[PDB]
């Protein structure tokens, strides 16, 4: 079992200053480029920033909203990644993740930070039984998706527990049910559940990967009845 | 591309 541990949110006022930390263990961490992701209500899933590894001289990338205004950082001797926020906006409100590895197979619990273009679409909603065969879709505005985007599912349960289940589009992470399968599908990515679960009820978001950012898609609630 | 590492 990997952890990820965040800690640093909080309540704080438009302008202020905050940083976040996240400790990790059970996996070689200076082997691995490490993101930030943030959750909100109104804008879904958001890639903030990733750190690549000491033998690329750490380099770093930014969304175009926090670009100047936050620093990734890590510290490999002491397995932890950092997230320096300035100029904070009542935008910047969320549920601040660290993840990362194959690419984003694990994730931390969330620390809540209160401050007061290519868009990925996924279905809004499915409803399965147990025991069917079910397919989510996840569309670039791009044009076709292909093995280049690097697809990747993640699920979130109750409550803001996210786990990876798909990188690289078809390859399952560690730990995750032989019933996920990931796949391009008519220039979509596509995850399939080959014979849904009960537990398997859940949000399901994809991310979609161009030439230096990640661009998540806005979600699909499954729901599995019967 | 991004990190493909398994
Ligand atoms: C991961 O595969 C990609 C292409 O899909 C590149 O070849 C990267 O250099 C690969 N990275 C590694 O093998 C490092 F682990």
């Amino acid at each position: 079992q990997v952890q990820l541990q965040e800690s640093g949110g909080g309540l704080v006022q438009p302008g202020g200053s905050m940083k976040l930390s996240c400790v990790a263990s059970g996996f070689t961490f200076s082997n691995y480029w490490m993101n930030w992701v943030r959750q909100s209500p109104e804008k879904g899933l958001e890639w903030v920033a990733e750190i690549r590894l000491k033998s690329n001289n750490y380099a770093t990338h930014y969304a175009e909203s926090v670009k100047g205004r936050f620093t990734i950082s890590r510290d490999d001797s002491k397995s932890s990644v950092y997230l320096q926020m300035n100029n904070l906006r009542a935008e910047d409100t969320g549920i601040y993740y660290c993840t990362g590895v194959g690419q984003f197979a694990y994730w931390g619990q969330g620390t809540t930070v209160t401050v007061s273009d290519i868009v990925v679409t996924q279905e809004s909603a499915l409803t399965t039984s147990p025991g069917e065969t079910v397919t989510l879709t996840c569309r670039s505005s791009t044009g076709a998706v292909t093995t280049s985007n690097y697809a990747n599912w993640v699920q979130e349960k109750p409550d803001h527990l996210f786990t990876g289940l798909i990188g690289g589009t078809n390859n399952r992470a560690p730990g995750v049910p032989a019933r996920f399968s990931g796949s391009l599908i008519g220039d979509k990515a596509a995850l399939t559940i080959t014979g849904a679960q009960t537990e398997d009820e859940a949000i399901y978001f994809c991310a979609l990967w161009y030439s230096n950012h990640w661009v998540f898609g806005g979600g699909t609630k499954l729901t599995v009845l019967g | 591309a991004p990190d493909t590492r398994p």
